[PDB]
């Protein structure tokens, strides 16, 4: 009915964001109303008497759950059902409750995780939790997988004494907290020998579906609390329904009506327009090195390459650059001839002034021109720093498309902040497929808010955050507005080349007031509001127009000779013909080109033999 | 007061700090900058 | 048992094969020891007495089961568990038991099909079985699927009475015969609500896996009696394990170790060499009209066409020709420009004398030349007839490969029988990927027993049935043997062009005795036992050889002039050069070509200006 | 004794026959020929 509410999730680990209040107030803004944490759940540095009641709505965490350095007394992760474990903390655990004690040895006391029943991947770790009560009685053998049971390290202590006892109804005295409600619900180690996975009870008539996470309301595939793999609407599938099925009888391939595409951990009817559609029937973010991206056909697909594929450049934060957090002087070597960035771009201040922790030298601003070959970026573009001696985002003047298959914090596909630039300068940017645009903290930016960003967007609800850019009427005071040859569409700068659409016409990459018809140095013509030069062999017409096309075929009068339909500079004299016979011509009265006599081998200055003397 | 190794470890004027409770090192980022090293400006708020 | 022994099955319907004994003998030869009937199970014209015990070993029939016109008293199809109904009898029934009575109104009496629990598709038809006992008490709502019970027409008439009753233990008096063993074993309408498919008992603890057909001996995926869809070794699968699985986390595709291929109704590790391997991970018999068959290092693969794909011609017996049983005057229009028959070819007698039953005029022998374009046949080639005036299988003069993805009777990929030809003439046949080759009953046919079939084959067990032809001693008597230039590999005829492999060398498509190196009009060179003519610009050496390659780069001496490495007929006079400057050259002493003076626009018959007079 | 319609319905010297029991027409193929119309030589047996 109501698709769960999702939050990105933090990834700071033991890092503290500002003062205890700051850190808390941020923890609140990220997980307020959240029901599904796509990333990590990191509750740290929460002090006494703070209200963590908003953490009751979290039902599932895809990454890991880190709870460390908290003096707060109670953490209400009660409605938490499952921890996927897509990532581990310290490369071993999907759940880490560490050093939660006060100076007076009195910190976290109650952790009512009475609904945490499944932990798909990773192990568990409890340590230095003096006030922790009841959790010491949890038979984790049910919650955790047996594959990780070995890597599990945890020991409790009761240096508080004020811990209560488990309600008798609690199985083997196992309970997360007080009351009969906080009894550990076992759905793993209490099942018939013929139970594939989890169950509701002990009787074999209570076996849950093979694709159920914690527990189930019924035996069937659609009676799951949480899917174990994918989610096909009502039901939990192991594999999204193939677009095509093999026909054992005809030994061929048939189309599957029940077919769905694979988007993350869900099965959809179609892929987001900004993603890549495979023949398999799954939405991916990039093709193998065996393919490129062929559009048309409606969507973005993957077709193989005629020979050696173009060089694919993994963006910052993926593959070879999973750890590198910004384009630095070290990893910049691998961005030489890139026309497409299959990932993200991070231009951080740490790259310019060098980083002594990752042992990388400062970046030479002259080396950012390397990116002038980059035509499109699949992920997002984050620019938190940029050379001061430069007044323009020059390196990306050829940037045409930002797909936004991945966004900063999962929201922004284009972020230009805290810069000394005077003008964006993205005169090639034609589409921002998805994600939001944020251009703020820019003192000297005056052309930002003039662009109609809605035109550039491609998905529903794409927002645009352009604030704190001194000069709405201050810029106009310094005469830093769009040129006179810039259509109301806006402009990426002052120069006529910095226009989105033109007022009248254009000379390639620049707008102009009128094409060079009648006069001018180069004769031109008009089509689609563009000025194209007439073939050099077009006589400069001081009266009317000069030509009606690019080729010498559309001239009103030739400048020299005329070889039939075409306007030539000099009549042919050695052009290959039929039967390997050369071709020689001559100019008569009206400068018309006519074939010479077959005999004339050294050409001819007149018709027939009477034209080529000896 | 972190080791000469973690010198310049916390970005955007974040301050390094030793967590003796866990025997680890972490950053105390300034308001507005997130990440394990305060490397990202929290775009989804102001400026 | 792991795998089962299979039989091709019959498809004669009500047709009688010879006399009652003949017929019975054919029935016996086919189904002896057979456990799985890939086609149909037609039991007809089985007289009194006659032992039908060999039927007891039949566990499953893919197509339909026909039991009609039998005076026999008992049919022991007891072990038959499932009828898939891949095909129907009379466009309705998967099982049709019809008019099984003697002239004295006493024939089929007992049909102990006590294990027949599943009928995947089709209805059931019982009619005119005066002696049939007990079967009238079976609840077919359990054996048949609800979708077809609307088409089920079956009434039993017991106007005799020699029948007994069902053991009191039998559920609702349902029995296929006497004894306690013939009690209908219901496993469909006795299942609890939680049951998805079949079941062992009524308790939910007995529910059969979703992918079970006739029931199970346990809940698990391996405890099935018969697979409902695919069979992956031990367990029954709905869909063979994909070669690659989608990664919900990285939004990309990962390789699947459990990955298998889809061959028929089984999950294999690799596809049969002769089959086509698709990207999906399934063995097929053809590529979509969107592509062709590109051999990829050792496995037939499907890619894509760079435009309008070559015409794919469906073979007789499939698609547009499912009804036609022989290429004839009518359907032959659709074989005009074929280079690859994607099916089978049936050249039958009826095609030549014309069929009145199918309203098709006699085939004009002159029109078999149409097939001279055919290059490969994905299936089998059957030729039971051929133009008498023709001595050769001319039409298939350029047939190179027979894949044998389908074989007649499931065994033979090439069958040339009962013909009148004197020579095969398949001088282009270089491969018979699979299937046996039978060439017999050809009165005056020679050379047949000379072919090294062991060279054309490409699969284990390929046999060759060549009997009752022209006597070998007679062939050598009338000097109708292999040409002297024919290697021991054999010969497709008397001519030097009919050799399988050449003795010495070969001129394109003909075997010879030696290349023309020292003499002969056109000079040639030897590489890979092939004779290729040197570039005409080579001078015929009356002493040593002439050249050592195709291009003029390998000439011992030029016949005319020489322009650097390459030997040319006449020095270049108009070739495009650098700076748009034309190129003119002149021959000197040793007929060597040199660049003229850049001034000479009309060329120069000599060096410098002193070579181009005026 | 089948109608003119099913005349030549059976190939290879087979004989058409009317099965009054089922009200159908079938073929009685000569030994060695299979198929509803006796159209196929039983290649897996004898020449
Ligand atoms: C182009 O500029 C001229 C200036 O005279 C103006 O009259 C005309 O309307 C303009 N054309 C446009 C805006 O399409
Ligand atoms: C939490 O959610 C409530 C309900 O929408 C909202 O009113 C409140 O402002 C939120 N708290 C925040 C954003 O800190
Ligand atoms: C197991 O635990 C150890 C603890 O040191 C950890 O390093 C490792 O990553 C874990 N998993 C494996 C597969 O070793
Ligand atoms: C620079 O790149 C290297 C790897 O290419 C990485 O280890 C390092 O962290 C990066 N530095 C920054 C500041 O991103
Ligand atoms: C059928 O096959 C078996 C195989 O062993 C053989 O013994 C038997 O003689 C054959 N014929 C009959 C009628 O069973
Ligand atoms: C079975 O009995 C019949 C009685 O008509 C007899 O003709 C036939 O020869 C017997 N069959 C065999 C295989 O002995
Ligand atoms: C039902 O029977 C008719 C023949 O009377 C057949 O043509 C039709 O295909 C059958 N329907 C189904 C669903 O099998
Ligand atoms: C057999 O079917 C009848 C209904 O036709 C039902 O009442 C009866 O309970 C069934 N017998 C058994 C043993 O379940
Ligand atoms: C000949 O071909 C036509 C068209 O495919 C078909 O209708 C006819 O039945 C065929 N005749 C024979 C004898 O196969
Ligand atoms: C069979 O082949 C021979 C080859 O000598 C030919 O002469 C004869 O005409 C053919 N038979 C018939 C009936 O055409
Ligand atoms: C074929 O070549 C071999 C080897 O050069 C030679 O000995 C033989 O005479 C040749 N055969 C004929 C028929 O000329
Ligand atoms: C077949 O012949 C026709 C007529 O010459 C020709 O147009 C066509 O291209 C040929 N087909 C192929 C596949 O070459």
């Amino acid at each position: 009915l109501e698709e769960k509410k999702v939050c990105q999730g933090t990834s700071n680990k033991l890092t503290q964001l500002g003062t205890f209040e700051d850190h808390f107030l941020s923890l609140q803004r990220m997980f307020n109303n959240c029901e599904v944490v796509l990333g990590n759940l990191e509750i740290t540095y929460v002090q006494r008497n703070y209200d963590l009641s908003f953490l009751k709505t979290i039902q599932e965490v895809a990454g890991y759950v880190l709870i460390a350095l908290n003096t707060v007394e109670r953490i209400p992760l009660e409605n938490l059902q499952i921890i996927r474990g897509n990532m581990y903390y310290e490369n071993s655990y999907a759940l880490a409750v560490l050093s939660n004690y006060d100076a007076n040895k009195t910190g976290l006391k109650e952790l009512p995780m009475r609904n945490l029943q499944e932990i798909l991947h990773g192990a568990v770790r409890f340590s230095n939790n003096p006030a922790l009560c009841n959790v010491e009685s949890i038979q984790w053998r049910d919650i955790v997988s047996s594959d990780f049971l070995s890597n599990m390290s945890m020991d409790f202590q009761n240096h508080l004494g004020s811990c209560q006892k488990c309600d008798p109804s609690c199985p083997n005295g196992s309970c997360w907290g007080a009351g009969e409600e906080n009894c550990q619900k076992l759905t793993k180690i209490i099942c018939a020998q013929q139970c594939s996975g989890r169950c509701r009870g002990k009787s074999p008539s209570d076996c849950c579906h093979n694709q159920c996470a914690a527990g189930c309301t019924g035996p069937r595939e659609s009676d799951c609390l949480v899917c174990r793999k994918f989610r096909d609407e009502a039901t939990c599938k192991d594999t999204c329904p193939p677009l095509m099925l093999y026909n054992p009888t005809t030994y061929q391939m048939d189309v599957n009506p029940e077919g769905k595409y694979s988007f993350g951990a869900t099965c959809v009817k179609k892929c987001p327009r900004n993603y890549v559609v495979t023949d398999h029937g799954s939405c991916v973010r990039a093709c193998g090195a065996d393919s490129y991206e062929m559009e048309e056909d409606g969507v973005r697909k993957c077709k193989k390459c005629e020979g050696p594929c173009r060089k694919v450049c993994n963006g910052i934060g993926i593959g070879e650059f999973k750890d590198s957090l910004s384009i630095n002087a070290t990893n910049i070597k691998h961005f030489k001839n890139c026309t497409s960035i299959s990932g993200d771009l991070h231009i951080l201040p740490v790259a310019f002034r060098g980083d002594s922790f990752t042992h990388t030298p400062p970046l030479d601003p002259q080396e950012l021109d390397i990116l002038k070959t980059v035509k499109e970026i699949t992920g997002f573009l984050l620019i938190q720093a940029w050379p001061e001696n430069r007044t323009d985002l020059h390196a990306f003047e050829n940037l045409e498309i930002i797909r936004g298959r991945t966004k900063q914090h999962g929201q922004f596909s284009l972020a230009v902040v805290s810069l000394n630039i005077t003008s964006l300068g993205l005169r090639s940017l034609k589409e921002i497929s998805d994600g939001d645009v944020i251009i703020s903290g820019n003192k000297n930016l005056c052309y930002a808010n003039t662009i109609n960003w809605k035109k550039l967007f491609g998905t529903s609800g794409q927002k645009t955050k352009i604030i704190s850019n001194r000069g709405e009427n201050s810029c106009k005071a310094t005469g830093q507005v769009c040129h006179a040859l810039c259509s109301p569409e806006g402009c990426w700068g002052p120069e006529p080349r910095d226009c989105v659409s033109c007022r009248n016409v254009s000379r390639g990459r620049e707008c102009v007031d009128k094409c060079k018809l009648l006069e001018g140095e180069p004769r031109e013509f008009v089509e689609n509001s563009e000025c194209i030069q007439c073939h050099p062999e077009c006589l400069p017409q001081a009266m009317n127009i000069t030509c009606t096309g690019r080729g010498p075929d559309n001239c009103i009068q030739c400048a020299h000779y005329i070889d039939g339909p075409h306007c030539v500079k000099t009549c042919p004299a050695g052009v290959m013909g039929e039967n390997n016979t050369l071709v020689w011509k001559y100019a008569d009265a009206g400068h018309v080109c006519h074939l010479c006599h077959p005999n004339c081998t050294y050409g001819c200055t007149g018709p027939g033999l009477e034209g080529c003397p000896t | 007061e972190c080791p000469l190794s973690h010198d310049g470890y916390c970005l955007h004027d974040g301050v390094c700090m030793y967590i003796e409770a866990l025997d680890k090192y972490a950053c105390n980022c300034v308001v507005g900058y997130i990440g394990e090293r305060c490397q990202y400006r929290d775009l989804k708020w102001w400026e």
